């Protein structure tokens, strides 16, 4: 690689963020806060995701 | 040498739970 090269021959980092996004126990997890558990009546929730 | 499988070598396919039911 010369930075004089054309576009396409020019470097490019690349990076591939591969998810398991498994039926599976979460380890990586967006920026979501956590409210405390209901129970014995309708609520909508999310566990995970 | 040889010996015979039987039934041996079932795993659990996916990390579900399920009961009560004939899974394929
Ligand atoms: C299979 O195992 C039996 C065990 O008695 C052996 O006699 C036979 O030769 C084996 N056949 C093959 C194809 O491995």
């Amino acid at each position: 690689f010369q930075p004089t090269y054309g576009v396409g021959y020019q470097p490019y980092r690349v990076v591939v963020l591969s998810f398991e996004l498994l039926h599976a126990p979460a380890t990586v997890c967006g920026p979501k806060k956590s409210t405390n558990l209901v129970k014995n009546k309708c609520v909508n929730f999310n566990f995970n995701g | 040498a040889y010996t015979n499988s039987f039934t041996r070598g079932v795993y659990y396919p996916d990390k579900v739970f399920r009961s009560s039911v004939l899974h394929s």
